[PDB]
């Protein structure tokens, strides 16, 4: 579950909604849908607060739990329509809304936790990418011309265009050697 | 030392954690519940209804789960598991699963 | 696009054959020709893709004449300044 | 060797130090992680050796060199400045403190991060901000000075936001970058009005020149300031925000997800002193501004009460290490607003020193716990961390100022040379005696939590960390080397703040000169004390004490010890009454 | 002039594989020059230009 | 720690690697760019040596 | 909201030579980001006086009276320097034309 | 310039030397940090063989070796200022032109 | 400018824990509410002390 | 953080080690420290110091403070 809560420019009901639901938008929900995120969030607060709390009472823990317990279950046998079940949504929310906590601990497996996207992860279509061929052997022919297709020179990494003309070795024996052969043969 | 070749990434069998032992834990965590008849009837094929595990149970259960696995699970996902099945995949496959 | 040529005739191009063999042999009547050149570039093992791989001498050799000649220059203009042929040097030098 | 005390050589190690930090920096693929923490390791206990030998030399005896690399830069129409270092007391003194801990937080950051993929560049920015703020406080004029202010806030910057694949570590990072964009602005502007007025920038003749000053007044569009209020209106404002008091601390708890090195050095010295060391470097123009006389105390006093009571409430470790630091930050200026310049030294070597090992350990404790800072998700960490838990309990009880221990000197200090001319002088007092009571509770509350109460972690931890396999005498939670470097950190600060106490608390002064001409009667509170004043301490003593029975004896849970809880209180009330008859009257 | 033009056509023959290529082929005189002459032509321009503001032809030394 | 792996065990451990820049190695093309600024930086500092430092 | 279907795009000259460094790879664009790349641009007004009361009238007015304010501003610090007999503002001419390092020399 | 300080008989400082008391005095350079002295240069000249030598070493192991030069260059570079700003008529708090 | 932009976890450019307090005039009143405990307390220890 | 791979053809620098590090540290260091000493032989011409213990400064010497004459 994304834990963007404070990280969006989000109103109190918005961040109430999605603390009760897993939803900013819980009308779109089936009875037993709502029923069951309301106790799921109920019991996750209480954990947070009577377990791992400041001078825990397991006892206590144990008595709350009950009766969250015995409501909830009288909660989800009730009619959507009925005035008491929205009494019960009502309190509900505002247990979670007294036990807010700024601070709360998110968990690391969560998409926006504290120590999350800590590190980028270079998919295969950077390992296999080598222009040069020091790594990964590279064609003098600089690709393979597939049928249906003229046979094209690659797209250099570096198009800088600040060359000279073609260099050749100095005293360069460049005379026309096949005309030459042919004129003396006739 | 890396090979100082191209070597591409490697899915092996796409499990971050031991399937058996998932399940294993999974279904000792199932058993250990109230409203559980008996353990030896529960298979990864088994529906929450067929062991008796209505949806205040199963939020209760699912609750340790995410608590006994090291991580959390997001309603959706819960809600989309149909079976023990389900369940032990989506744990296996996470990564955060310890 | 570019429109240089790459037969170069400076030098030859450090390459290797055997990576990458052509078939030549055993066709089926329905795969493609094989290819032609197949030959691959060859790096002199030696190389590190790191680091500029420059093991001369002459840019040091330059900077280092450069600053004696700064140096030597400074020296004659001082003795210039002080209206002397040689620098007077002191037998005791202090903090400034 | 008198060669050594006429050529000082810590100029020559800061540079091997300095230059070994840029090369790493530029040639990283040479190095890998072993030869840059080696090299750097090389370097850095080098500078560390050459400032140690001249510490004791420029502390007891009266030596102090000015130190000009060559002519720097022209600032005006045939003007130019030159690069100078100042080594004098005032430098040393917050150079000392800064290179000794980041000598130890950088064996402790090796440890750290033992497995990350880039801890090369943690180790070199670490390096960069301690070059950088031995830079600053060594400053021999006010251009060197803004070289460094400019300098700490921007190493600062990438210690801070240093998983910048995130772009809320940059918004907490960006937060920073703005207050110190603020600092710089008032800071150059102060230097600028310096300038028009006296045509120079060095401090030491700065010092000795402005108070020819005095009489003075700029005509502003509407008003005519005097200026020596507006020259340290800006200082003050400036060293407001780099040291984080009341208002302009907000970026300071923004800082925590930093890494604990970073944190160890950036909330214990360096940059929350920076603001400090300006206080002790231009004592004759705070000396003479009404200004200053009303808005130090204040404002330290305010601070140092925010943050006590906010740091006592934290579930946080490193927020609750930061709420601490803006305390004891607060607490430093009102001890610069008593007068007495010993004091205020003596406070920032022991928060120093003792904030940066609870760091230390605090960050230990969070690596185990596997990057979960919350202590509600914690607890009975004492045999799997059994190291971290007695230097901890060591360090909390230093810092926390409890009584019989080396923390508790300085708030007496601080409670000796308390002005009590002012005119909001009962709140200011009440402030300040609110803050000092909130060590205990926060101490005692990360100690307790962290340590010694139910298992409210995860139960991976707790097993993992407990198969029977693992069981040998290689078997740790940590490294041998985060051990060995909390240990040696702890016996540095005692060696170092015993010694600092010996050279200014005894009967004979030893200190060297602090260049400063205001002198008051506090030490007489301290040499020859009166009753009504041992009574008036004796009533905060009470207070602590009463306080520590409430964190001892209050039980807020149910337990099968409530009963012999309640009986244990009052065995120990008759104890400690019969014991007191019998050490007084009989025998 | 001098010292830039065979400085750029002697350094401008390829990449790096290449010139070290080119040069290791090149005999030993070869490379003498086309290391060292540009250096001689650009310090002799700046050596002349260092004699141009330097007045050390005066005589009232002694 | 208990289950530590050494660089030469390690297979993802790298070594140095990777192209300084992104021009080619065995480019073939007389590209005069790098050449034109080493020529404005040498003759910038050698300027600076000879006429300006003494 | 569904993703845009008309807004500006990116467009270029006839003829235009393609930039082709890095191997000319290009990769289809993200129609909201096209979208916000060039709607400012091409952003205007509804009616006659709608600025001002756009966003804040107070700060609005505050930003549109501001070069008087610096105006008003200069006049009194101008008058603290008169007094003062401190820099006023004007031209000063003390060099009578000498321009600042120039040659100044005679031919013949 | 002025002396800027009030006068001192001559009575009072024998006295001052009677009681043990001894005149400040600026001490010369010594020899290391003279830029002007033999050893100065043999040091340098020292600094100079090692960097080619260990030069000649790291490019046969494959060292860096840019900061070796930058010692060769280093020598004559600092040359210069050291004994650039000694002919300086400026005065810092060390002596008196 | 509003938005630190990413292509992974985009976020606000401003975070806001205390959401809890939907605004600031409603945040400052509950500040001062708090804080006369606070101001009551120095009360009572700046008596204490004047008295003794 | 579990190992990942790196693309090869990036100068980043996850998780280098370098085999020949000894004498890249040592050809790295020692420089350095001779670069330093030179700069700290040239800086010690400009530094200045208090007199020792002991001795005071004539008012009347060259080396005391001096005025301007106008
Ligand atoms: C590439 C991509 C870059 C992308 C950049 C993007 C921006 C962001 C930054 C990214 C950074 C990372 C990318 C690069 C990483 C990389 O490649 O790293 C590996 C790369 C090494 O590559 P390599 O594979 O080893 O190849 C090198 C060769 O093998 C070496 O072979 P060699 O033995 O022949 O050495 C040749 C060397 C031999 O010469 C030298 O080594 C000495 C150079 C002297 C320069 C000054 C000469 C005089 C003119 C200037 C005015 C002086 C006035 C007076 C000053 C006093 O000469 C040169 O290299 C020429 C360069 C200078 C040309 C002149 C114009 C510029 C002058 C200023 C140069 C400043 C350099 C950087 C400084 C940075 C810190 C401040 O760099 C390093 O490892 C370190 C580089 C810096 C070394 C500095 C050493 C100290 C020099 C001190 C000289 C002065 C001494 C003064 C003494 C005291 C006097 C009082
Ligand atoms: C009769 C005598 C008359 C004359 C008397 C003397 C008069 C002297 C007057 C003064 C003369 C001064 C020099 C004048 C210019 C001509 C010098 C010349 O042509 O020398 C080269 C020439 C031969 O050069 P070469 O061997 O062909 O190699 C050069 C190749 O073109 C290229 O080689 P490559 O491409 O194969 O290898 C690349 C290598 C080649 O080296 C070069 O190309 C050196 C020049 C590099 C320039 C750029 C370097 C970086 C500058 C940074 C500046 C500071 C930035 C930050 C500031 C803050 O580049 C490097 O290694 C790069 C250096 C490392 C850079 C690392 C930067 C890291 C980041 C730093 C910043 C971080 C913060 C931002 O020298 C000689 O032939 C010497 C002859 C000696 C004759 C002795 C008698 C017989
Ligand atoms: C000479 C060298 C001396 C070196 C001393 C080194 C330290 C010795 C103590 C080691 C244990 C320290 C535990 C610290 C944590 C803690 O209190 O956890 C709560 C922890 C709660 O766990 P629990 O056992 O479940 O508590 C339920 C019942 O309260 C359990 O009740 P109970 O029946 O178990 O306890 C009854 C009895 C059990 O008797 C013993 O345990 C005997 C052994 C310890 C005797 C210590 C001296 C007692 C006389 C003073 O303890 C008492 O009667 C203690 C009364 C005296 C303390 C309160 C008033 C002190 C006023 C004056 C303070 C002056 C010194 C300030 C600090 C100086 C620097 C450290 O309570 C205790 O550990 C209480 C026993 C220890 C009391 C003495 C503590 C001395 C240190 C100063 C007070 C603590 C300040 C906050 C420090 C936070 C960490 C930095
Ligand atoms: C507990 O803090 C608080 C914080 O945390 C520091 C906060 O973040 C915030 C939140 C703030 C914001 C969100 C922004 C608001 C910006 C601010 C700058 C507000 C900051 C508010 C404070 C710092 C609180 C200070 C205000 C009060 C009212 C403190 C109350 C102190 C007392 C009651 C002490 C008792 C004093 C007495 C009894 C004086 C009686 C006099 C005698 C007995 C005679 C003896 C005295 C003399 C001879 C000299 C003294 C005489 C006078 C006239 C001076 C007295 C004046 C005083 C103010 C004491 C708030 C509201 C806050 O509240
Ligand atoms: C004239 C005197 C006026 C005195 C005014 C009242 C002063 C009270 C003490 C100072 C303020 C303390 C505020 C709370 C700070 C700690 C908060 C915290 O985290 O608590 C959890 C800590 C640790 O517990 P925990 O965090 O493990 O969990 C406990 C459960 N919760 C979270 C719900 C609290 O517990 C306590 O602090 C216990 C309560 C302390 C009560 C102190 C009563 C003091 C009584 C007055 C004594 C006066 C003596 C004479 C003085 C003379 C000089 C003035
Ligand atoms: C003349 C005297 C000049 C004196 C000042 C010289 C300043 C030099 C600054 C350093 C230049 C090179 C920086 C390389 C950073 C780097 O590689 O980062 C890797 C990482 C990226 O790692 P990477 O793995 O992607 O890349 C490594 C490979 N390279 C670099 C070749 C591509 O960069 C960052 O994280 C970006 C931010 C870097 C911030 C560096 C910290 C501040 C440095 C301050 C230096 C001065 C401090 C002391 C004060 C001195 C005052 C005189
Ligand atoms: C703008 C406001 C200008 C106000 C008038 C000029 C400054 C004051 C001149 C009279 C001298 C004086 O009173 O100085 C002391 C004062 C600081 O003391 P203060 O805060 O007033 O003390 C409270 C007393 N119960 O000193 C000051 O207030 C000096 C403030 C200087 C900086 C003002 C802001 C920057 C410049 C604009
Ligand atoms: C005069 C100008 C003074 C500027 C400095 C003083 C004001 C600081 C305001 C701080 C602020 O608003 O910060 C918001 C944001 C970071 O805040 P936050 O979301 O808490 O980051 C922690 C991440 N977990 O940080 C930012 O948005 C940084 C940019 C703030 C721009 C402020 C502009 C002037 C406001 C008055
Ligand atoms: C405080 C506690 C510090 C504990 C440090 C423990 C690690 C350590 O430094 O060990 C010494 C190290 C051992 O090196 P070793 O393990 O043999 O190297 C394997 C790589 N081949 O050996 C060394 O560090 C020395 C090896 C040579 C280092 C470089 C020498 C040239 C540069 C010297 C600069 C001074």
């Amino acid at each position: 579950s994304k834990a963007y809560y404070f990280v969006k420019n989000f109103s109190w009901a918005e961040v109430s909604n999605l603390l009760c639901y897993g939803t900013k938008y819980p009308t779109v929900l089936n009875h037993q849908q709502k029923v069951t995120r309301l106790y799921r969030a109920t019991l996750r607060r209480v954990y947070a607060h009577q377990v791992e709390g400041y001078k825990t009472d397991f006892k206590q823990y144990n008595e709350n739990i009950t009766d969250i317990g015995k409501d909830f279950n009288k909660m989800l046998a009730l009619k959507p329509e009925s005035l008491e079940l929205q009494a019960y949504f009502k309190k509900y929310e505002d247990l979670q809304e007294e036990l807010f906590d700024p601070a709360m601990i998110i968990d690391e497996s969560r998409p926006y936790a504290a120590s999350s996207g800590r590190y980028y992860i270079f998919d295969d279509y950077l390992l296999k990418f080598d222009p040069f061929g020091f790594y990964s052997p590279k064609l003098l022919s600089e690709n393979r011309p597939e049928e249906a297709m003229p046979f094209y020179e690659d797209y250099p990494q570096n198009d800088s265009h600040w060359n000279l003309w073609e260099q050749f070795p100095e005293d360069f024996e460049d005379s026309n050697a096949e005309r030459e052969a042919i004129l003396k043969s006739n | 030392y890396a090979p100082q070749k191209v070597v591409l990434r490697n899915e092996k069998s796409g499990y971050y954690a031991n399937p058996d032992d998932v399940a294993r834990r999974l279904i000792r965590l199932i058993s250990l519940h109230d409203k559980v008849q008996n353990p030896s009837a529960i298979t990864l094929k088994s529906t929450w209804s067929e062991i008796g595990v209505d949806p205040l149970s199963y939020v209760e259960i699912m609750l340790e789960a995410e608590n006994e696995f090291y991580i959390e699970l997001a309603d959706e996902d819960l809600e989309r598991f149909r079976t023990v099945e389900d369940a032990v995949e989506f744990i296996a496959r996470n990564f955060f699963t310890n | 696009r570019q429109n240089f040529a790459k037969n170069i005739t400076t030098t030859d191009i450090p390459k290797d054959s055997h990576h990458f063999a052509a078939k030549r042999s055993g066709f089926t009547q329905t795969e493609q020709a094989p290819f032609a050149y197949n030959d691959v570039y060859q790096y002199p093992k030696d190389y590190k893709p790191w680091n500029y791989n420059y093991k001369g001498n002459g840019v040091l050799l330059a900077l280092f004449l450069g600053s004696a000649f700064s140096l030597v220059a400074y020296e004659r203009s001082y003795a210039s300044k002080t209206g002397r042929y040689q620098r007077k040097v002191q037998q005791n030098y202090y903090q400034i | 060797l008198d060669f050594l005390n006429e050529y000082p050589i810590i100029l020559l190690t800061g540079l091997l130090f300095l230059f070994t930090t840029i090369f790493s920096l530029i040639c990283l693929s040479y190095l890998g992680l072993y030869g840059v923490f080696i090299l750097n390791l090389a370097s850095i206990l080098l500078f560390w050796l050459s400032m140690l030998y001249y510490f004791n030399l420029i502390v007891s005896e009266n030596y102090y060199y000015y130190i000009s690399l060559g002519k720097w830069m022209y600032l005006s129409n045939g003007f130019r400045v030159s690069f100078d270092l100042l080594i004098d007391l005032t430098s040393i003194s917050f150079s000392f403190l800064t290179l000794t801990i980041g000598v130890f937080v950088y064996i402790y950051t090796f440890s750290y991060f033992r497995y990350e993929p880039l801890v090369e560049r943690l180790i070199l920015f670490l390096n960069s901000f301690m070059i950088s703020m031995i830079l600053l406080v060594s400053s021999g004029n006010f251009i060197v000075l803004f070289l460094g202010w400019e300098l700490i806030g921007l190493t600062s910057f990438f210690l801070i936001n240093f998983w910048s694949t995130r772009v809320g570590t940059l918004k907490a990072a960006f937060k920073a970058f703005s207050f110190n964009k603020l600092s710089d602005l008032f800071l150059f502007f102060a230097i600028l009005i310096i300038f028009s007025t006296t045509y120079n920038l060095d401090i030491l003749s700065f010092n000795n020149q402005i108070y020819l000053y005095e009489s003075y007044n700029i005509d502003m569009f509407y008003w005519s300031i005097n200026l020596i209020e507006i020259i340290s209106f800006f200082f003050i404002s400036c060293a407001f925000i780099k040291s984080a008091q009341f208002g302009a601390h907000i970026w300071l708890p923004d800082s925590m997800e930093a890494p604990v090195p970073a944190s160890a050095l950036i909330h214990s010295a360096t940059l929350v002193s920076a603001g400090i060391y300006l206080l002790l470097r231009l004592s004759p123009l705070f000396e003479l501004s009404k200004y200053a006389y009303f808005i130090l105390p204040l404002i330290g006093s305010v601070t140092a009460f925010y943050g006590g009571l906010v740091s006592a409430f934290q579930s946080d470790t490193k927020k609750t290490l930061a709420y601490s630091t803006i305390s004891h930050c607060g607490f430093l200026m009102v001890s610069y607003s008593t007068g007495v310049l010993e004091f205020v030294i003596l406070y920032l070597y022991v928060h120093g020193f003792f904030k940066a090992a609870t760091f230390l350990c605090v960050g230990n404790v969070n690596r185990f716990n596997r990057n979960i800072q919350d202590f509600k998700r914690m607890g009975g960490f004492y045999k799997y961390l059994p190291f971290e838990c007695l230097a901890s309990f060591v360090c909390m009880i230093n810092l926390s100022g409890l009584p019989l221990t080396l923390g508790f000197y300085i708030k007496h200090l601080l409670f000796i040379g308390l002005v009590e001319s002012y005119t909001l002088y009962p709140l200011i007092f009440s402030s300040l005696i609110l803050g000092a009571i909130a060590g205990v509770f926060y101490s005692y509350r990360l100690f307790y939590s962290i340590f010694f109460d139910t298992k409210k972690g995860k139960k991976a931890i707790y097993l993992q960390a407990s198969r029977i396999i693992l069981n040998s005498k290689f078997y740790s939670n940590t490294s041998l080397a985060s051990n060995l470097s909390i240990t040696f950190l702890v016996l540095i600060s005692y060696t170092v703040i015993l010694y600092l106490y010996c050279t200014t608390l005894n009967n004979y002064y030893s200190l060297s000169d602090l260049k400063s001409i205001y002198i008051n009667n506090a030490y007489s509170y301290f040499y020859k004390p009166d009753y009504n004043f041992l009574n008036a301490v004796s009533i905060l003593n009470w207070f602590v004490i009463i306080l520590l029975i409430s964190v001892i004896y209050l039980n807020w849970r149910w337990s099968y010890y409530y009963t012999k809880s309640i009986d244990s209180l009052s065995k120990f009330i008759l104890f400690s009454f019969f014991f007191f008859i019998f050490s007084k009257y009989i025998l | 002039v001098v010292g830039v033009l065979v400085y750029i056509f002697f350094n401008s023959v390829g990449g790096m594989i290449i010139r070290s290529r080119i040069k290791a082929a090149q005999p030993n005189p070869n490379q003498v020059k086309v290391l060292v002459m540009p250096f001689v032509a650009l310090g002799v321009s700046l050596v002349i230009s260092r004699a141009g503001i330097n007045g050390d032809d005066f005589g009232y030394k002694g | 720690d208990a289950y530590y792996h050494d660089d030469t065990h390690e297979g993802l451990m790298n070594e140095p690697h990777g192209y300084l820049t992104m021009d080619d190695p065995m480019d073939l093309r007389p590209n005069y760019e790098k050449s034109a600024l080493e020529l404005l930086f040498l003759v910038s500092g050698g300027a600076i040596l000879a006429l300006m430092l003494g | 909201a569904a993703p845009p279907a008309a807004f500006f795009l990116y467009f270029f000259v006839p003829d235009n030579f393609p930039s082709a460094q890095s191997g000319f790879r290009t990769a289809s664009r993200n129609p909201f980001q096209v979208q916000f790349v060039f709607a400012y641009d091409n952003w205007e007004y509804k009616y006659c006086g709608q600025w001002w009361s756009m966003g804040s009238l107070a700060v609005n007015v505050l930003f549109f009276v501001v070069p008087l304010f610096l105006w008003l501003i200069l006049q009194t610090q101008s008058d603290q320097s008169s007094n003062r007999d401190d820099n006023s503002l004007t031209f000063y001419f003390s060099n009578a034309g000498f321009f600042f390092f120039q040659i100044y020399t005679n031919t013949g | 310039m002025q002396n800027a300080y009030p006068e001192i008989t001559d009575q009072h400082r024998e006295f001052l030397k009677k009681q043990g008391l001894k005149v400040y005095e600026p001490k010369p350079l010594p020899d290391q940090i003279n830029p002007f002295s033999k050893t100065y240069w043999i040091t340098n000249a020292f600094i100079i063989g090692v960097s080619f030598l260990a030069r000649r070493h790291a490019l046969k192991v494959g060292a860096p070796r840019i900061f070796w030069s930058g010692c060769i260059v280093g020598v004559p570079l600092a040359a210069i200022i050291s004994r650039g700003k000694s002919d300086q008529l400026d005065e810092l708090v060390g002596a008196r032109k | 400018n509003m938005w630190m932009y990413d292509q992974v976890y985009p976020e606000y450019v401003i975070s806001y824990n205390e959401i809890h307090l939907v605004d600031q005039w409603k945040g400052l009143k509950e500040s001062f509410s708090q804080s006369a405990y606070w101001w009551a307390m120095m009360a009572m220890v700046f008596g204490f002390y004047f008295i003794n | 953080f579990q190992k990942y791979p790196i693309p090869r053809y990036l100068h980043v620098g996850q998780w280098i080690v370098n085999k020949n590090w000894k004498w890249n540290t040592f050809h790295m260091f020692f420089p350095t420290a001779i670069l330093c000493f030179m700069v700290w032989r040239n800086s010690m011409i400009s530094t200045a110091k208090p007199p020792n213990y002991g001795e005071y400064v004539d008012p009347q010497s060259p080396v005391a403070p001096k005025a301007i004459k106008y």
